[PDB]
RNA sequence: AGGACCGAACCGACUAAUGUUGAAAAAUUAGCGGAUGACUUGUGGCUGGGGGUGAAAGGCCAAUCAAACCGGGAGAUAGCU
RNA sequence: GCUCGCCGGAAGACCAAGGGUUCCUGUCCAACGUUAAUCGGGGCAGGGUGAGUCGACCCCUAAGGCGAGGCCGAAAGGCGUAGUCGAUGGGAAACAGGUUAAUAUUCCUGUACUUGGUGUUACUGCGAAGGGGGGACGGAGAAGGCUAUGUUGGCCGGGCGACGGUUGUCCCGGUUUAAGCGUGUAGGCUGGUUUUCCAGGCAAAUCCGGAAAAUCAAGGCUGAGGCGUGAUGACGAGGCACUACGGUGCUGAAGCAACAAAUGCCCUGCUUCCAGGAAAAGCCUCUAAGCAUCAGGUAACAUCAAAUCGUACCCCAAACCGACACAGGUGGUCAGGUAGAGAAUACCAAGGCGCUUGAGAGAACUCGGGUGAAGGAACUAGGCAAAAUGGUGCCGUAACUUCGGGAGAAGGCACGCUGAUAUGUAGGUGAGGUCCCUCGCGGAUGGAGCUGAAAUCAGUCGAAGAUACCAGCUGGCUGCAACUGUUUAUUAAAAACACAGCACUGUGCAAACACGAAAGUGGACGUAUACGGUGUGACGCCUGCCCGGUGCCGGAAGGUUAAUU
């Protein structure tokens, strides 16, 4: 639930945050957890290949089950978590034979739900099945790319992918973007859609805030020098020049995508 | 005023000592021009 | 088991000073010069089969040279060992 | 509760006087700002010169920066003094 | 040596870094010390640093480094797997008293504790490179219980006062005691136990996880402090006697209680919030290969071992970084009294200092301060500077507003001391005694003693009672930037930068993009509610017309068009 802060300092004025009382208040399940240790937008060269990015809340990695490949076996959520590494929940989830995973929270889901992964688990939120076995029109989440790797599309709050069509060995998916795109027919994919939709609807308030999140602040390339930026220099603010990168290639429309590998998989663009 | 040296023995040993001289080739050129000078300290170390 | 040639390179010297006259009258102890690489039981042993004591216990320190002056010239001395050992209240050697 | 308030430590540096062959190659004195935070601080580590880093002043990178320092080409060239 | 002055959240004491003999003793005064020097961090010579428990070394890992093979690269090399290093973090153990000219948790006295190896014994399933538990972790906030520590009384010793008084409700001083061991408390957390079964824990498991019965309804873990002991000991004001008047030997009374109380401890707790908060080993537990009347494990006892290196001294400084015995800089710890909210401030305690040129004089002028008739910004670019305000409680407080603010708006009143209320009150603390229960560090009752605000009324002194130090000037109109932040180290702190918010645009994941001849790496162990680039800059009302020029996006009938042939 969106909670408006209420106007007792400057910093708290616009303040908007997103607080759901079922997230689990404890300590998450440690066999599961892991270190992660900050890069600071730092290669192995040990310079900065992506700015803005540094500082911020240690964080600890939480293992999330995204093969779903545990067929056949009933588990049951044992509560709803928050994760810090990334915009949805995950939920504790405990097989019948004992063993406990973490798996994205979809939406809906409440402690005392059963989910199940395979063929023949029933077409339910939160029931991983390859695709073949899901019917035209669904809405999923989790979505493999390729047979056995793992979901990689549709995973942040709020997402779903539409089956639009199946014809073959290959299902057309309507993704989040809006292109249409093939994957195999044994993709497995989650029915239901990521929950937590309400984590766009946040409001930072302020510039610690973002801080807190691991984001440095951004230069604008009109406020700096010639020698280190296009956009640089000019007495007075001067601009007189076509929009560009750091690096000098046009940023408002030019088109990078470039893969042949992969355009036979793209049946429309976003456009 | 903080000045530009401030001395910590482990840091100099580790920058400027036998050890990480002999680790890369131009530090042992470096040892190497020293001793065709002939300087009585060859390094930092001690 | 120590061997006879390295007992008898061991010590060095009897060290004269009155801090070491007054161990010698108040706590049964003598104080020596030994050897720099000299360990605790060597030193106890050689003081016991050298010198036919029994001995209680061996304290050990090295003494740092000093730097001197010879008409301008920077010398050092060097360093050495000195031992702090007490005997069994009873040899008084 | 709070990039909340007043205010020491601590961090900073707005005004004035002094000092300007200084006590000091940037300080002192009286006032001044922040002071639970985008805070401050110790230890260790990483990024290297057309390169780094920069909440961006062409700022900083060992009292040196519109291209560091050391050595070399090198006795560069100097229709100038 | 007697006075005087200064610091005392330091200008006292102690760790780490850094330095390296500057430490102590004797001797000397050339040079060094901004003067003299008999003195010195100066010269010369000698002396001085004692550890199973403190630290390093050691075991373990972080960031990161290196890296057998490996992948890549004209060469040089780059990256990286297995591994191996790397603390600023995790891992066993000692205290008190005494002692040197110079060391001490290291020497001595007393009293403890840890780990390992051997030998004898009683038994006995032991075994890892594997599994599981544990170690193991954030911010803020709140109270309770304590302790360090202080105050006062009691007690012990001493005193009866240079000038009026001083046998008392008088004055000075002391009234200290560890680790360990035993007790398991204020308090926190968790339901135990026994069976049976099971797609999980790379194989196995009696261990963990899961499931179902029965049974008790309590078992366990953690825990400051207090009490006992350690201790009939040590220490102890003082007092006897030498002395080299530097010190010494010897003896030694009281050694209790109440109150107050930490930012330290319980507390790695509890409560709450979102930004969701290391790793590995030591440690405990489970088995695999394997071994099997042995090796091994547990308990007992005895014996042995615990090496090596550091240890002086300075350490907010004359010994470190600043060329100087330089108004600079330098991380952590300790934290007394009165007044005070306080680690502010004033005066002091312990303790440490008077800053390595002095002596006169009492011109101008310069520096740092005090006071000023009448006027009161007339000064000046400008109230620059100075002057002024300044505390607590209570009363009261406008426009505007995003309803929080504005606001400490503005403005005003009281404030010392004495007595009474009340031989000391409201309150806090709390003894004896009385009663009881699974008798204990228990409960209940009970109120002695102790400590103790604030207020009201009456009186009273001064020019003045927030009397010193300390400690907001206030109000009105307007430009700019929403705001907290950031910046030209060393002439610019701002209206500049950033910002939350907004928009455009790219990007389908081996993502775009960036560093890289490459291998790879970051983006991200993220997946379009995501990530990069660009511009704008909270919020409110909004954001109009132009695609001719240039850029970008889409298209391909036609014209022109490379290599090649
Ligand atoms: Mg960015
Ligand atoms: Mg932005
Ligand atoms: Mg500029
Ligand atoms: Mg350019
Ligand atoms: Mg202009
Ligand atoms: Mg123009
Ligand atoms: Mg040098
Ligand atoms: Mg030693
Ligand atoms: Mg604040
Ligand atoms: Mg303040
Ligand atoms: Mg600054
Ligand atoms: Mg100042
Ligand atoms: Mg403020
Ligand atoms: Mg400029
Ligand atoms: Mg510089
Ligand atoms: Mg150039
Ligand atoms: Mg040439
Ligand atoms: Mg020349
Ligand atoms: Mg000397
Ligand atoms: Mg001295
Ligand atoms: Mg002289
Ligand atoms: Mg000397
Ligand atoms: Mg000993
Ligand atoms: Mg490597
Ligand atoms: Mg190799
Ligand atoms: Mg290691
Ligand atoms: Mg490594
Ligand atoms: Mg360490
Ligand atoms: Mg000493
Ligand atoms: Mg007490
Ligand atoms: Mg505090
Ligand atoms: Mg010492
Ligand atoms: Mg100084
Ligand atoms: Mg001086
Ligand atoms: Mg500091
Ligand atoms: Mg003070
Ligand atoms: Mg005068
Ligand atoms: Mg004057
Ligand atoms: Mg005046
Ligand atoms: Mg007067
Ligand atoms: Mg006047
Ligand atoms: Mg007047
Ligand atoms: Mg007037
Ligand atoms: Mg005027
Ligand atoms: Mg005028
Ligand atoms: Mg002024
Ligand atoms: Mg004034
Ligand atoms: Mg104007
Ligand atoms: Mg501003
Ligand atoms: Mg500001
Ligand atoms: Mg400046
Ligand atoms: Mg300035
Ligand atoms: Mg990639
Ligand atoms: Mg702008």
């Amino acid at each position: 639930a969106v909670v408006k802060c209420k106007p007792t300092s400057p910093g708290r004025r616009h303040v908007v945050k997103v607080v759901n009382p079922e997230l689990h208040k404890g300590k998450p399940f440690a066999p599961l957890l892991e270190k992660n240790s900050k890069s600071g937008g730092r290669n192995n060269n040990g310079r900065i290949t992506t700015r803005h990015i540094g500082g911020g809340h240690k964080q600890a990695y939480r293992i999330v089950d995204f093969k779903r490949n545990k067929d056949g076996i009933p588990a049951v959520v044992e509560r709803l978590e928050y994760d810090p590494n990334r915009s949805a929940n995950i939920a504790l989830v405990l097989y019948k034979d004992g063993e406990r995973r973490y798996i994205l929270a979809p939406k809906g889901l409440k402690a005392g739900d059963q989910i199940q992964s395979g063929v023949d688990a029933a077409i339910k939120p939160g029931n991983t099945l390859p695709m073949r076995n899901i019917p035209v029109g669904s809405t999923v989440h989790n979505v493999e790319m390729k047979p056995g790797k793992g979901g990689q599309l549709a995973r942040s709050a709020g997402t779903y992918v539409q089956i639009v069509a199946r014809d073959g060995a290959y299902v057309t998916l309507r993704l989040r973007s809006g292109e249409m795109r093939k994957v195999e027919a044994d993709c497995r994919a989650t029915l239901g859609e990521v929950g937590n939709a309400e984590h766009m609807l946040r409001v930072l308030g302020k510039a610690g805030a973002a801080r807190w999140r691991g984001v440095r602040p951004t230069v604008r390339g009109t406020a700096m020098n010639p020698v280190d930026h296009p956009h640089g220099g000019g007495e007075g603010r001067n601009f007189g020049k076509h929009p560009v990168t750091p690096w000098g290639v046009q940023t408002k429309g030019k088109k990078t995508r470039s893969n042949k590998r992969t355009d036979k998989f793209i049946v429309r663009r976003r456009s | 005023m903080k000045r530009t040296f401030q001395p910590s023995v482990l840091k100099r040993n580790r920058s400027h000592g036998f050890r990480a001289r002999m680790a890369t080739k131009n530090g042992r050129q470096v040892l190497a021009r020293r001793r065709a000078k002939g300087r009585a300290r060859l390094t930092v170390s001690k | 088991m120590i061997r006879e040639e390295r007992l008898l390179k061991v010590l060095r010297a009897p060290h004269v000073s009155e801090k070491a006259s007054t161990a010698m009258e108040k706590s049964n102890t003598i104080v020596l010069k030994v050897a720099k690489d000299a360990t605790k039981a060597e030193i106890k042993a050689a003081v016991q089969k050298l010198f036919e004591v029994e001995v209680e216990v061996v304290n050990t320190l090295v003494v740092k040279g000093k730097v001197k002056r010879h008409g301008q010239r920077i010398g050092r001395r060097s360093d050495w060992k000195k031992a702090y050992v007490t005997l069994k209240e009873g040899q008084n050697l």
